[PDB]
């Protein structure tokens, strides 16, 4: 039986790319984002604009 | 199935076309470089679907 299909939280490699709005965290810890409807997200991918 | 596998072997032909441009492009003078940002699928399941 398949007891469930569950994540690996590790950490990868770093890649710099020499820009100026890109973070990467490098232990625990979630960027917060809000919706345009009200409700609240948390990533990690870490590319933004303006 | 197929179609996981498919959405990462189609993803990974404009990562090659907008690379093939700048290519091209590294001989003018006011071009921009360009770049491709991808993100994954997920349904109501867990197993998830592709790039």
């Amino acid at each position: 039986k398949v007891a469930g299909i569950t994540q690996d939280f590790t950490d990868g490699t770093t890649t710099n790319t020499g820009r100026g709005l890109d973070v990467a965290i490098s232990q625990n810890g979630f960027f917060r984002l809000v919706d345009s409807n009200g409700s609240v997200f948390y990533s990690r991918n870490g590319q933004f604009k303006l | 199935s197929f179609s996981q596998a498919v959405s990462g072997l189609n993803a990974a032909a404009t990562n090659l076309d907008v690379i093939g441009n700048n290519i091209a492009n590294s001989a003018t003078y006011g071009f921009k470089s360009g770049t491709a940002s991808f993100a994954d699928m997920f349904a109501g399941s867990k197993v998830g679907l592709g790039v």
